[PDB]
RNA sequence: GUCGCGGCGCGCCGAGGGCCCGACGCCUGGCGGAGAAUCAGGGUUCGACUCCGGAGAGCGGGCCUGCGAGACGGCCCGCACAUCCAAGGACGGCAGCAGGCGCGGAACUUGCCCAAUGCGCGGCGCGCGAGGCAGCGACGGGGAGCGCGCGAGCGAGGCGGGCCCACAGCCCCCGCCGCGGAGCCGAGGGCAAGCUGGUGCCAGCAGCCGCGGUAAUUCCAGCUCGGCGAGCGUCGCGCGGCGCUGCUGCAGUUGAAACGCCCGUAGUUGGCCCCCCGCCGCCACGAGGAAACGGGAGCGCUCCAGGCAGGCCCGUUGGAC
RNA sequence: CAUCCGGUCGAUCCUGCCGGAGCGCGACGCUCUCCCCAAGGACGAAGCCAUGCAUGCCCGCUCACCGGACGCGGCGGAC
């Protein structure tokens, strides 16, 4: 009818796929490669940085900070979630940054923020917003 | 202005639940056995 | 309850002495074991006589 | 490389792909309940090993009658599950394996057999005299609670002839 | 010339070969396979690493010995690094085992021994960072336990003896004394699980919808409750969810989508009929060719994850397929 | 071992995407009673290397010393 169904009419089907795949978003975001070297991150897990700079329908303002990746050399802003964190990260403090829920994409109202603070000066924040390590070294 | 303005009781010292399998064992008659529903807050007022 | 094992009965002293795991022998009461010497002294040894020429008996 | 590379391994158990579901929950703590259950992956471990019984069931019988790895496997799994119990002698089609369940497997476990010869006040009181080592299965003793039993030992099952 | 065929090299002659059934060129965070993950069936993604094969030993080349090497724990040269010098000279290649610097989100002892399995030499043995044993080890997998009962019993733990071990541990057996310990998430819906005090669109929660502008069922604390459990939660990737890549098995009037129309080559598709011959496909059987993994027959490592054992009067005991 | 749920509206049915629910591979945080098996510097740095070790053996050749040295020779070092 509509699609091809020959005998002998394999190698059709193949390139008709081959050539169609690529209208998904997400097969095109996965398989391109142009996220994976647009992305600061070039796959990893979550990152090692460098602070260098505090700031901040709902109209509640939410605390972030401008970082500096060791191994990549370009900028971007990571949010600290966790209440009372703001006073635990200082001024060029080793920081390390990993991703919210939804890859790429911005996450809840905050515009223009794509990650976490998870760990400062080597100590993880919820270990220490619940008292259990104490950053006495920093 | 100042963050965690907003952010005291003595602990009410009473005995463990019986760990183990028993706690099994205690939710079996918790319900079954003895009287429920739960969630009201007369019920809490029978109990204090 | 149940202990299993192996045996091993020899015609003569002579033919355990022949067949014989060496360890086997210490643990019986059948030699005395002198005190072993660490392999790593020896590969030293072995390398700096190596190092040397013609007579090296000196160390 | 070392010998230890070549030791097999695999897992044993499931999890369902729906956790909350209010009437399982309730189902699995009846069974824990009229078996006195540990955790939950022993059931998950019964429901594994039924899927396997089920899964081999179906094929053989996909298979005609006279096909010889039909009458090879069949006679295989019913010789394994009446040598176990799980299956009554009576029955000797294929058939019936389908209509098994679990509380079958239960039934045959080293706290069941010693419970239901009366040796025993309950479940937990047979599951820990089982841990302080005051039975001998067999002839031998046994401190494995889910041990199975098969149908010739189980007129065997007797107290420790060391314990006091 | 080569062990040797060959544009392999040279001389002469002719012109040719490949291509929409996709050449050539470019890219690859490209070793391949046996296999791994996922799960109705059809499939998608991965395949450093256990076994087989290939390539390399800082980059690029050359060569001797030898049956066998264009070898690097063999030599020579250039290049980039490096070391010692009583300054004239000399010397090096851990992608071998441990160890160190750097890098990164990310990964262990500078231990003992050849007793086992094999290799070289050789007669009653030697050597082997192959290989084995121990140390660290919540990548991870399997088996038990923080009680039962109105009193007894029993673990872990220590002290000594066995057994085992190249020596030591460790499992297990035996006598004496006998530490009983649960956390990680959440309670509006998806999604199983509710009481006061604070703050007031601030502070904060929130994968999505949303809460918070005075009862806040969602923030911060207490009580209570639920899930899993020696494990729990968070981040990124793959499979499934997905009949949202559709061969099985999508849609195309109006939601996104029938080229403005005709001709037409490659390509795909082609009515009916002959009773037995040959050829292609097709179906079944068979040979031949590696194991492990996977399936699977049998065997009570106390069960199990596993392993191929083991009992006495064993198919020639078995390890089938 | 053939499963779905919430979100466009004053209400309703669709298309369509977003999010949730499982498994595995790794990294991070918390926590940890006992036993058994067990991976372990691969993740666009085939980057750089102190220290120590990883290939020796013996049948022939003894006026060497009191035959064991050493060296010639053979095998191997291309596994
Ligand atoms: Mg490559
Ligand atoms: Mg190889
Ligand atoms: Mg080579
Ligand atoms: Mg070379
Ligand atoms: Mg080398
Ligand atoms: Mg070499
Ligand atoms: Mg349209």
């Amino acid at each position: 009818m509509s699609k091809t169904s020959g005998l002998y009419t394999a190698r059709k089907l193949r390139t008709v796929r081959r050539v169609n795949r690529w209208a998904d978003k997400k097969y095109r975001k996965a398989h391109l490669g142009t996220w994976l070297k647009a992305n600061p991150l070039e796959g990893a897990c979550m990152a090692r940085g460098i602070v260098t700079q505090k700031i901040g329908p709902n109209s509640a303002v939410r605390k972030a900070v401008r970082v500096q990746l060791t191994k990549n050399s370009k900028k971007i802003t990571a949010f600290v979630p966790r209440d009372g964190s703001i006073t635990y990260i200082d001024n060029n403090d080793e920081v390390l940054v990993a991703g919210f829920g939804r890859a790429g994409r911005a996450v809840g109202d905050i515009p223009g923020c794509r990650f976490k603070v998870i760990k400062v000066a080597g100590i993880g924040l919820l270990a220490l917003f619940l008292r259990k390590r104490e950053k006495r070294a920093r | 202005t100042s963050a965690g303005k907003v952010r005291k009781k003595e602990k009410k010292e009473k005995p463990r639940p019986p760990r183990g399998r028993a706690y099994k064992r205690l939710l079996y008659n918790k319900n079954f056995v003895d009287d429920t529903r739960l969630g009201p807050n007369n019920l809490l007022i029978r109990q204090k | 309850g149940h202990t299993v094992g192996f045996c091993n009965a020899y015609q003569n002293m002579d033919a355990l002495m022949k067949y014989e795991p060496g360890f086997r022998k210490i643990r019986c009461g059948l030699i005395e074991a002198p005190k072993p010497v660490s392999r790593k002294q020896l590969k030293n040894l072995k390398n700096r006589r190596l190092k040397k020429r013609g007579t090296e008996k000196a160390t | 490389p070392r010998i230890s590379r070549h030791r097999n391994s695999s897992k044993t158990y499931s999890t369902p792909k729906k956790p909350f579901t209010k009437p399982r929950l309730d189902a699995e703590l009846k069974l824990c309940g009229e078996y006195g259950l540990k955790c939950k992956r022993e059931i998950y471990r019964a429901r594994y090993m039924l899927a396997k019984i089920r899964r081999t069931a179906r094929n053989l019988l996909t298979l005609d009658e006279n096909d010889i790895k039909r009458r090879f496997e069949g006679a295989a799994l019913l010789r394994r599950l009446h040598m176990l119990g799980i299956l009554d002698e009576e029955k000797d089609q294929l058939d019936y394996v389908l209509g098994l369940r679990i509380e079958d497997i239960f039934k045959r476990r080293l706290q069941s057999v010693i419970v239901e010869s009366k040796l025993a006040k309950s479940v937990h009181h047979a599951r820990n005299m089982i841990k302080a080592r005051h039975i001998s299965v067999g002839g031998q003793i046994v401190n494995i609670p889910s041990y199975m039993v098969r149908i010739s030992n189980t007129s065997r099952v007797a107290i420790a002839d060391t314990s006091s």
